[PDB]
């Protein structure tokens, strides 16, 4: 029963991640005053399938891997934690109703930089390790604010229950109260998910960006399909955090429908921005975190500490 | 550094050693190591260059391997007795960690290699925190777990500390590892009168900081690093000669001068608990110290040796450096021995 | 044998130790650390301490590791020499892991063994608390109490991070 | 003054999130010691029972002491209602 | 060392409450109200003796009490208890505030049928007085006696005799 | 309006702390026979 | 004593004689300095927690943030001795033999 | 047992994926091809920027607990702690940031 539970959760989320990249290529598309795929089954439906079983009997890229063990190991890890984020998350009800949900995805999400540091490593090239540490730095860096700015919200949820973050907002969405948090937030999970304008790994400024230059990768399939999960999951978290839906008991599925269109919004919008705007310069994106973000994060966490006390409305416990 | 920086890293030295000295709580004495070890390093950085990078990377790793024997003695103490604070330790295991570690941490043999290299590598006034402040934490803990040390292992400990800082200083030409192996030397008459008395402990390690420190004090103000450079002092400032001269014998534990008094004390110490053979074994062996203060009494006081052109210049220019505190510890590190009991503020 | 979950990671714990203690190139050292740390937190976790499980897994593993193998990248190694292929490090790694299987054998042959300490092999859920009804966490409360009980903790805590941030800066600028 | 008012003009066309960071703070520092609501904080707080209440052994000469949870003395929450 | 003593297992046995936690939930309030006394001579007992075996006597009126609490609500008002307590029993929590059109309907029902009010919001948590003829334990720990304190230390300061008497010195 | 949620999140949840201590006379009760009986029966069990 | 503890003292130990028998590489042994705090965090953790010393709950934290602080400063050191030689290997940290 | 069961579920899809993302491509069978430690140079600050993450990660470490501090009796003396602690955290950046720490030119 726990085990269909678990494919009830693991297969869709594999499905959502195929269709998504067909929604991006469209929503792009029409933004761009054309189309996307439309050939490829009907409103392109089938262009997902297609190109998963393209790449799936695709020959293996050269050259050879400088560790075998790391080549393996940072794709299932990738994977592996990708899956893993989605357990604990109440829609309305989790797989895993954990006390310190909330701390649980803090800490899955931390580890999912080793990923980028293994293939780094076991790409053979001086330059594409290079590349690898300046994709950690990044994700580093915007993990602090992602830390403050969630520990600033839970002071007014009481707890790390994510299911609790749902009574918090009964009443009001909590991004009414701290919608100056909730920008925030935002554009670090775009950085966070090397999202456009923050795709520097995907960027021209790389010693390994030059199209000529190779090094030992993939399969490409497998990473790609663990970072669309995290935009997604990102944007499941976002909208439990600042938008959170009402639950009835007795009708489950009303929450899970308002959640999933509240969730599509907002992945939806990750694909607005990457149509917007140009790209961040690495040092500029790095004084983004630093000189911006981080300390008017540490101002408002001072904030959202006194708050409670001062107004009488510190949450329970419980 | 910038001198504002320079003031609260030293500061800092000074409160991760307060930390342990006040604190009834073992996690507080390990913060206030941790402390302290972090603040020193810069200082022995300071000058950047190779050899004040190893010195520094050597110290690192001695002191985190004591910093860690020393939690894992707490933590089985705390399985043990369920408790923390800073006392007679309840388990034999956790007693022998904490004493090694805190032998690791003050350089004693067989503990003893990085001392002579960590000094030789960092300037004169880093090296002078190092074997004076630097003391004064581990013996604090030390004077409180006392009753709970294995007897065996801590006399161990001091003779060869004894031993080895004696034949070590023998071969040395470089001031800063002559001070080193004095260190050690001077380190196993404290531990060695801790199971007896460890209010002598605290005197000798006083007396010990004072001489020491102005040691190191006239080794700055002429800027010598060398046995031939601190030659050169009778043909530039040789006041300085005869301030270094008394000193070196004070140190050496010679009548009438300060330095016997804690040799004096610590061997009275021991008579009374019917321990003969070892403080007449530590006294003589103590001669091997003298030995090489005496050599550079012969070339830096009693001799004159050859000079250069060049120094005639050097008689133009006055001594600018600061020598703080120095007249009052050239006087206490020599004429204290008529006031020696007023050891009894110690207790 | 789920009776006996904690024995067996604190068994994988050891051998990870043995992995990185015997020490492989820096890449596989930080391999066997990350993993030693996260069972190390499965052991903290079957004893009640789930916000000092996830420490590890956040401060640990996602903050001291990623540095150390991001440094080990940059300053140290950038391809491995195959693990266990040099004459000291697999003859460290047996050695440890014959040591340890010996330990494991005794301890479950005899339910107890004897090596400085007395231990005892039973298993180690006998010594559990048979009370448990309160209505909050007991290891919240205590690490909640830091900010009421604690305050010279966090005070001298706070200050050795900032010295931290202010020797590091010195260290590291070279002149 | 106007040299004070000067230079809060500089840094907030130079430094807009700076000016920003260091308000929220200082409000963060300073509302909780004027506010009057501060003090409710700590009765809610302490009116969350946690633990069992262990009745007291009754010698015969305690009068504030409710011998039944809803006998008149003992604290009320009544303010808690309100607010 | 002694052996350990334990009482029979007849002497252990009682008429158990056999109901589940929802149905203790949604009774709690009165419950509280109305089984105060046995209630708290039970944990008067057992903080005071902190030994199980002390207040077995008490234990069991803690359950005859709280067994007739519950025949009362079977006798007069058990169709809207029933409806209270299954609505408390659908939530994962067990949540009050889920519940109160049946809690209203179950409150009315036993304050004509049988005069229960329900206690007020902090009621509950008062510490009360009990009156009790156990008596007041006189050594609960089972203490050993105390070693006696060293002798005391008094009489006036005066100096020390010929000084430090060290060696030669005079003073 | 995050203020007067909270407040009444507090007023709730003493209401759910009010009632486990209601209860807790009854629950220990029963945990003190429960406990008394399994190690009366051990003692059985270690005679034979 | 439980069976629990027996592994983490020989993990500790274990890490301890990998601190003490030195090959090569600097970051090695920075490892086995690591190790070490791991072995005592869990074991500080285990004999806390067993134990309801509920004030002492916060003590394996400030553990790890001093050993991570004190990481921190080990790796600088290795990173200027790389700086210097190239390497962080430990055979060239000698010329204070004189 | 639920939770193991998911990271066992989880990793071991992972795991399959990737043997068969590496196997399936064997099925077509190509031609074979026969056509193709030390600092990196590592920059300082790329150093600087992962020990500054650390350092402000522990002290992140302290602030977590701040959900459950909020609950106590003595709200001043916490209060007083947890803003103690969010400036010593903005101190380590003002330094860091007035000695050009997160500056990234040469
Ligand atoms: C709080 C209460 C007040 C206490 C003050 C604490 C220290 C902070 C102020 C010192 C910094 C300063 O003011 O100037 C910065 C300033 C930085 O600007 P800079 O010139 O650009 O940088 C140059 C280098 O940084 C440095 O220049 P340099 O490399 O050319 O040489 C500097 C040298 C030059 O100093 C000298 O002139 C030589 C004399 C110094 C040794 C005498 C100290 C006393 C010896 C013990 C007797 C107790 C008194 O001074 C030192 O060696 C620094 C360490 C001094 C402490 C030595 C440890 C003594 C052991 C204490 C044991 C106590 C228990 C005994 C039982 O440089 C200096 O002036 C340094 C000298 C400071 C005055 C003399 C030393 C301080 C006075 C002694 C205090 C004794 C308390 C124990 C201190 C323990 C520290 C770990
Ligand atoms: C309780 C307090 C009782 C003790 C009073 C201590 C006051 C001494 C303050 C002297 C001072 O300014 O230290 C500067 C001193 C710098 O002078 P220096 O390198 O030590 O050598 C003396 C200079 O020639 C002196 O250089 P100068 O030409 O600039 O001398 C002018 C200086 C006057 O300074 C002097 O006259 C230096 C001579 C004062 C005595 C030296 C301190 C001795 C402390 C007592 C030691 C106890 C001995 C143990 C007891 C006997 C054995 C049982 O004028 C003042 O600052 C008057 C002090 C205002 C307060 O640095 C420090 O002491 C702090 C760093
Ligand atoms: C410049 C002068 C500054 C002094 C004048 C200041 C005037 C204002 C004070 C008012 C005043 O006059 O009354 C205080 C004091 C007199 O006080 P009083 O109540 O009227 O009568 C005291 C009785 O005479 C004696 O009554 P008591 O026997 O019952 O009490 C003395 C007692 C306790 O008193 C003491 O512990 C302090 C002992 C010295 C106090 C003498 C005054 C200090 C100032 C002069 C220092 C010059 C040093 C000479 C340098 C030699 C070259 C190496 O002596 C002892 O038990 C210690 C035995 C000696 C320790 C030897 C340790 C062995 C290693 C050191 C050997 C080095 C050779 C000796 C030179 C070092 C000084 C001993 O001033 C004096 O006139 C001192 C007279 C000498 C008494 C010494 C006691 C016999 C021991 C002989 C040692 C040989 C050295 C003698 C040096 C004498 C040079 C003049
Ligand atoms: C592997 C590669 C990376 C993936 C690792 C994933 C995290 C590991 C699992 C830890 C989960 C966790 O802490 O959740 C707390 C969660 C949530 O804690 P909680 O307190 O919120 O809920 C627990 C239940 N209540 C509240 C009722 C008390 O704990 C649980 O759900 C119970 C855990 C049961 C015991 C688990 C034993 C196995 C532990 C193995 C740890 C990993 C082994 C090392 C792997 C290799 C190195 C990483
Ligand atoms: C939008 C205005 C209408 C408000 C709304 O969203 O409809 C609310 C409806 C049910 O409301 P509910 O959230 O469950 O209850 C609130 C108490 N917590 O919930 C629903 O109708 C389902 C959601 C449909 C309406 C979309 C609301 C979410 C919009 C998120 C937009 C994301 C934009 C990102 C901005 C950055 C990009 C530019
Ligand atoms: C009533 C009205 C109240 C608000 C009035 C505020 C008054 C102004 C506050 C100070 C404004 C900033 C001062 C300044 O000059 O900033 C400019 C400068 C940054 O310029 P920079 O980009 O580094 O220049 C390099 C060349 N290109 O700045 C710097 O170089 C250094 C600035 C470092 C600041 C870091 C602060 C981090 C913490 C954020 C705030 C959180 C609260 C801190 C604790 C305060 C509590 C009161
Ligand atoms: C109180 C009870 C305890 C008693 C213990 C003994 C106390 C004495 C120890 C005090 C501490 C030592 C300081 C003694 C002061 C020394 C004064 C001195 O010697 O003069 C220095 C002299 C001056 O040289 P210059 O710079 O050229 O000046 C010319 C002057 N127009 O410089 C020179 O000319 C160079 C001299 C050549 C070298 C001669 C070497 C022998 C020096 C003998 C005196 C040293 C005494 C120390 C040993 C203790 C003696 C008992
Ligand atoms: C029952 C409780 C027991 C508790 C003790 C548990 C710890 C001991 C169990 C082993 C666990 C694995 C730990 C391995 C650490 C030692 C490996 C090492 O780093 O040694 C390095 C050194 C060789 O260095 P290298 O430069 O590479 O080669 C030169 C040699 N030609 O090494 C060499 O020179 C060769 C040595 C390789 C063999 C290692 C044997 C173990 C070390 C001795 C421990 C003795 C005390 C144990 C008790
Ligand atoms: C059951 C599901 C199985 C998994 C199926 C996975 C199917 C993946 C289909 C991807 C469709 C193409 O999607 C598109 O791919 C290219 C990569 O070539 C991306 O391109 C991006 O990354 C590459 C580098 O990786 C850059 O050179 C490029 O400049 C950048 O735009 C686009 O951002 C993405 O929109």
């Amino acid at each position: 029963m726990f085990m269909i539970n678990i494919l009830m959760l693991i297969i869709p989320i594999l499905l959502a991640v195929a269709f998504l990249t067909l929604v991006e290529r469209k929503v792009l598309g029409y933004m761009q005053l054309r189309k996307g795929p439309n050939v490829v089954g009907p409103y392109g439906l089938l262009q997902p399938i297609a190109d998963a079983i393209k790449l799936f009997i695709k020959e293996p890229l050269r050259p050879a891997t400088s560790s075998a063990s790391m080549f393996i190991l940072a794709p299932i890890m990738a994977l592996g934690l990708a899956l893993t984020m989605w357990i604990p998350l109440p829609m309305p009800y989790p797989l895993i109703n954990m006390n310190l949900g909330v701390l649980f995805m803090l800490a899955m999400s931390s580890l999912a930089v080793y990923s980028i540091l293994w293939s780094g490593w076991a790409s053979n090239s001086k330059y594409a390790l290079i590349g690898a540490l300046r994709a950690v730095a990044q994700t580093i860096s915007y993990e602090v604010t992602l830390a403050i700015i969630l520990l600033s919200v839970l002071l007014m949820s009481g707890s790390f229950t994510l299911s609790t973050l749902i009574t918090t907002q009964e009443q009001m969405w909590l991004i009414l109260p701290a919608w100056p948090l909730a920008m925030m937030w935002f554009i670090s999970t775009l950085a966070e998910t090397n999202r456009a304008p923050f795709d520097l790994t995907e960027g021209e400024s790389e010693l390994v960006s030059g199209f000529n230059v190779e090094y030992a990768a993939g399969p490409f399939a497998l990473f790609f399909m663990a970072e669309y999960a995290n935009i997604i999951m990102m944007n499941i978290f976002t909208a439990i955090l600042f938008l959170g839906t009402s639950h009835n008991p007795h009708m489950p599925e009303l929450y899970t429908i308002n959640f999933t269109i509240k969730s599509l919004l907002l992945t939806m919008s990750f694909l607005w921005i990457r149509a917007s705007y140009p790209r961040f310069r690495y040092d500029q994106l790095m004084h983004l975190l630093w000189k911006n973000f981080l300390p008017l994060t540490l101002a408002l966490c001072m904030w959202h500490v006194s708050l409670p006390i001062l107004t009488s409305g510190i949450p329970p416990q419980t | 550094m910038n001198p504002i920086i320079f003031i609260i890293i030293l500061l800092t030295i000074m409160l991760g050693t307060i930390i342990v000295m006040i604190s009834s709580h073992w996690l507080l004495v390990w913060i206030g190591f941790e402390m302290n070890m972090l603040a020193i390093i810069p200082i022995m950085m300071k000058n950047h260059n190779p050899r004040a990078t190893e010195a520094s990377t050597k110290y690192f790793l001695t002191q985190s391997t004591a910093s860690m024997l020393l939690m894992m003695a707490v933590i089985i103490n705390l399985m043990f007795s369920g408790q923390w604070t800073v006392m007679k330790l309840f388990n034999p295991m956790a007693s022998m960690l904490m004493t090694m570690a805190l032998a690791m941490k003050l350089g004693m043999a067989p503990f003893h290699f990085w001392v002579p290299e960590v000094t030789q590598g960092i300037p004169l006034s880093s090296g002078l925190i190092l074997l004076t402040w630097q003391k004064l934490a581990p013996m604090s803990v030390l004077y409180q777990i006392f009753p709970s040390i294995n007897l065996n292992l801590i006399l161990t400990l001091s003779v060869l500390s004894i031993l080895i800082g004696g034949w070590g200083g023998l071969n040395q030409t470089q001031l800063r590892k002559i001070m080193a192996y004095s260190s050690i030397a001077h380190m196993g008459w404290m531990t060695a009168v801790l199971p007896y008395n460890p209010t002598m402990t605290l005197l000798n390690l006083i007396i010990y900081i004072i001489m020491t420190s102005t040691m190191f004090t006239m080794f700055m103000a002429n800027s010598t690093t060398t046995t031939l450079s601190l030659s050169h002092t009778w043909n530039k400032t040789p006041i300085m000669t005869v301030l270094i001269l008394a000193t070196l014998l004070s140190m050496g534990g010679l009548p009438p001068l300060s330095g016997f008094m804690p040799k004096w004390m610590i061997i009275q110490e021991m008579t009374k608990n019917n321990s003969i053979i070892l403080p007449t074994f530590m006294a003589i062996t103590a001669l091997l110290n003298l030995y090489f203060y005496m050599r550079l009494t012969y070339s830096t006081t009693l001799t004159m040796f050859p000079s250069t052109n060049n120094m005639k210049m050097k008689w133009q220019f006055p001594l600018m450096k600061k020598m703080t505190f120095l007249p009052t510890m050239v006087v206490l590190s020599t004429m204290m021995l008529p006031l020696t009991p007023m050891l009894s503020v110690l207790e | 044998m789920m009776l006996y979950i904690v024995f067996i990671l604190s068994v994988i714990f050891v051998m990870g130790f043995v992995g990185f203690s015997s020490k492989p190139s820096p890449i596989y050292g930080g391999l066997g650390l990350i993993v030693s740390g996260g069972v190390g937190c499965g052991i903290v976790l079957n004893f009640g301490g789930s916000f000092l499980g996830l420490m590890v897994f956040l401060i640990y593993l996602g903050g001291m590791m990623v540095v150390f193998g991001y440094t080990t990248a940059m300053a140290t190694e950038q391809y491995p020499e195959i693990w266990l292929s040099n004459k000291a490090v697999l003859g460290a790694f047996v050695t440890g892991l014959l040591m340890e299987f010996f330990m494991v054998y005794y301890v479950l042959k005899d339910k107890e063994v004897e090596v400085v300490f007395e231990f005892n092999g039973l298993g180690d859920w006998v010594i559990y608390d048979t009370g448990d009804s309160g209505f909050f966490s007991e290891e919240a409360m205590g690490i909640a109490a830091l900010y009421s009980y604690g305050t010279w903790l966090v005070i001298v805590t706070g200050w050795s991070l900032l010295i931290g941030v202010v020797v590091i800066m010195e260290i590291t600028r070279g002149n | 003054a106007e040299r004070v008012a000067a230079f809060l003009k500089n840094v907030w066309a130079k430094e807009p999130v700076l000016v920003a960071s260091f308000a929220i703070a200082g409000l963060a520092v300073i509302l909780p010691t004027l506010s009057p609501y501060t003090k409710y904080s700590l009765m809610i707080n302490r009116a969350t029972p946690y633990n069992y209440p262990v009745p007291l052994r009754d010698d015969g000469n305690m009068p504030d002491v409710p011998s039944h949870p809803q006998d008149p003395q003992g604290p009320s929450l009544e303010w808690l209602k309100r607010l | 060392p002694g052996i350990v003593e334990l009482p029979s297992l007849e002497d252990l046995k009682v008429q158990e409450v056999k109901v589940s936690s929802s149905v203790l939930k949604a009774a709690a309030h009165h419950y509280g109200a109305q089984c105060d006394k046995p209630n708290k001579e039970f944990m008067l007992c057992r903080w005071e003796e902190k030994d199980p075996r002390r207040c077995l006597e008490e234990g069991k009126l803690v359950n005859q009490c709280a067994l007739e609490f519950f025949r009362q609500i079977k006798r007069h008002c058990a169709e809207p208890f029933t409806e209270y307590w299954t609505c408390i029993d659908y939530s994962g929590l067990q949540l009050f505030r889920r519940c109160r059109k049946q809690q209203a309907q179950f409150d009315e029902c036993v304050l004509d049928k049988l005069g229960w009010v329900r206690p007020d919001l902090g009621d509950l948590s008062k510490v009360t007085k009990v009156k009790t003829d156990r008596p007041l334990p006189e050594n609960p720990y089972h203490s050993r006696a105390r070693p006696e304190p060293n002798p005391e230390v008094e009489g006036d300061l005066k100096p020390a005799r010929h000084g430090s008497r060290l060696f030669f010195w005079t003073m | 309006s995050m203020m007067k949620w909270n407040r009444e999140r507090r007023r709730l949840q003493i209401e759910d702390f009010e009632a486990r201590i209601a209860l807790m006379p009854l629950l220990q009760a029963e945990k003190d026979r429960r406990v008394l009986q399994m190690l009366r029966e051990n003692l059985e069990e270690e005679a034979t | 004593m439980s069976m629990v503890y027996m592994n983490i003292m020989m993990a500790f130990t274990v890490s301890l004689v990998g601190l003490l028998m030195y090959r090569s590489h600097l970051m090695s042994s920075l490892l086995c300095l690591e190790g070490m705090m791991l072995s005592l965090f869990v074991m500080a953790a285990l004999t806390i927690l067993n134990s309801h010393f509920t004030l002492a709950s916060m003590m394996p934290i400030i553990l790890l943030v001093f050993a991570a602080c004190e990481a921190a400063l080990g790796l600088s050191l290795l990173v200027m001795v790389s700086n210097t030689y190239g390497t962080d290997y430990v055979q060239n940290l000698n010329l204070l033999q004189c | 047992m639920n939770l193991m069961l998911a990271l066992l579920t989880n990793f071991t899809l992972a795991t399959l994926l990737v043997i068969i993302a590496f196997w399936l491509p064997q099925l077509n069978v190509y031609s074979e091809k026969t056509s193709p430690s030390a600092r990196l140079p590592f920059s300082m600050k790329f150093f600087l920027v992962a020990i500054t993450f650390l350092l402000f990660d522990l002290e992140i470490a302290l602030l977590l607990p701040l959900p459950w501090a909020s609950q106590t009796a003595n709200l001043n003396t916490m209060l007083t702690m947890a803003l103690f602690l969010i400036i010593l955290l903005a101190v380590s950046l003002a330094y860091e940031w007035t000695q050009k720490g997160l500056e990234w030119t040469e």
